[PDB]
């Protein structure tokens, strides 16, 4: 026999017992097998994975550890295209997908049906993996070769919802970490503290000074605390100010000068808060509104001011 | 045809 | 006989008028229509009365003709759709609309439980369903298979889309009610204040710590739509915090401007001027101080940030 | 039994 085959042939048994050892999680078999010629080896049969693979796959959080700090190949690929990655990620093996990534598995990485880890931990409702795989880049919306994410894999209803919000949330940290400008507001495009009615153009914040109800105070100033614009303007250009003013709701109109409304803006008849204020004869609400800085001389497109459209009383809180 | 078996276990 | 013969005439002027509703013909569909058959049905196929099939084909003249001469918006085909479903599944904007002022049901439901909501979703018709939606289409009620309209949505893009309108007519809701615990549920679930779920820092910390110089137009951005500035990462760190132990001073204004707490404790009871004061960044502590940072607080430890800096810090805090 | 998925109308 060859001395070239006879070493080929001792290197082969040798590398089998290294693989078992990776298997079995046997660290002192594994650490007196390990040299530069056998860490990247490969399994000749099944699916010809490598130590690492194997490791991975069967939760031997320490002889991950070893292989990584002794050379193995975090790129490695088994006969299908899986990573080590992908092992980790199908059995939900946390602290082992952690320490990949760190050693710079490549979170993404796609087999030779382009499946990818997210695919692996998604179809097998591995939840807490997913949310690890996310907060490294994970896109939930790469499809493999039919056509699927895994999205489209994972199992539940809640497992879909927080893929996706995991991932819009992600992708905000990291456009932020990298000031990225547009990616930033691409990714707030859809959010809802000053979504408009179609038809009107109100925003909940219309709303909530126009309510009846006890703590619209409270809701008035959470929207606004929230991103809440303070003067949006509905279809017939009136602010939240004219709507709280008109209907004299006037603990939210002083939420409303606090955060900054403009006690002047012009509805589509030229009037202002005041001017409606005046109109319906709401005394305090016109006390209120000449104290913030309301100008009682403006002239609506009527040719009137508050004054010439009120009551007596009225008039004279105008005319001090 | 994909083998859904990645070597490892639960 | 005389009852017989009347009856079969009639018959045959159905399938005519139908015809009429279908192929838009509106000179012959007025010749033909009266009281008696203006809600027929077809003997065939869907058996679809005349508005049905001027709905589902586009005929919006003869779908306002149909309603003002008694057109019943609520008659059902054998699968129990209303004309609504017809305009929805064929993307007809107009008749929809037209529809809907005349008293349609806008969560009619067919034997199958389908809405038209299930109809415009699942055949991709975004607008139409912004449209529902807007008339109170309730994206959450289920079909006889346990399918939501969203979940018929044939694109993440368009779940996405019903989703935020969706979202956003319940915002109104809650609004015009002051229910000030749902207003707040929902706001909580926003994309602005998600946090990194081990660090829990936002969007906002990220932004402060950033080495890119739009940093500052990007801090602005996430306040004005929302951010908390005193948000708290996993040591009790705010974004001011963070700027300021990095000498990040434009974003420090930035976070003053929207009202930052500047005396924020972290979780070893130091402000932001004891992180500068530390790291030795002597402009970041004059700003703080001009903020109004208090330099007498003392931290955990047991020191007030002069105690922790360099003589040029020294100078700084007592100057 | 089964729904038939096409109701009386057409795309425009």
């Amino acid at each position: 026999a060859d001395p070239s085959a006879k070493a080929v042939l001792t290197g082969e048994y040798k590398k089998d017992e290294l693989l078992e050892a990776a298997r079995s999680g046997n660290e002192e078999k594994l650490m007196a097998l390990l040299t530069p010629l056998n860490v990247n080896c490969h399994a000749s049969d099944g699916r010809k994975s490598t130590p690492l693979h194997l490791a991975a796959g069967y939760n031997r959080v320490r002889i991950v550890q070893l292989l990584l700090q002794h050379g193995a190949d975090v790129h490695a690929k088994d006969k299908g295209g899986l990573v080590p990655l992908h092992n980790a990620c199908s059995y939900g093996h946390y602290e082992v997908t952690e320490l990949l990534l760190k050693h710079g598995a490549c979170v993404n990485a796609m087999d030779l049906w382009q499946f990818t880890p997210l695919h692996e931990a998604a179809s097998k409702n591995r939840v807490e993996v997913c949310s690890l795989l996310l907060s490294h880049g994970a896109d939930p919306t790469l499809v493999n070769c039919h056509g699927k994410s895994a999205v489209d894999m994972a199992p539940t209803p809640e497992l879909r919802e927080r893929l996706t919000y995991e991932f819009k949330g992600h992708s905000l940290l990291q456009a932020a970490r990298e000031a990225d400008l547009a990616k930033v507001k691409k990714t707030l495009a859809l959010e809802i503290i000053n979504f408009k009615q179609p038809q009107s153009h109100e925003t909940a914040l219309h709303c909530a000074v126009a309510s009846l109800h006890p703590k619209r105070k409270q809701v008035a100033e959470l929207l606004l605390r929230k991103g809440a614009n303070v003067n949006e303007k509905n279809k017939d250009f009136m602010t939240p100010l004219h709507v709280a003013a008109e209907r004299a709701h006037n603990d939210v109109m002083e939420v409303l000068h606090k955060h900054g409304a403009k006690m002047n803006a012009l509805d589509s008849l030229g009037q202002t808060a005041l001017h409606r204020a005046a109109l319906a004869g709401h005394l305090q609400t016109c006390r209120l509104l000449l104290s913030y800085g309301s100008d009682p001389s403006i002239i609506s497109l009527q040719g009137f001011t508050a004054a010439q459209m009120g009551n007596e009383a009225v008039q004279q809180i105008l005319s001090e | 045809a994909r083998e859904s078996s990645a070597d490892g276990a639960d």
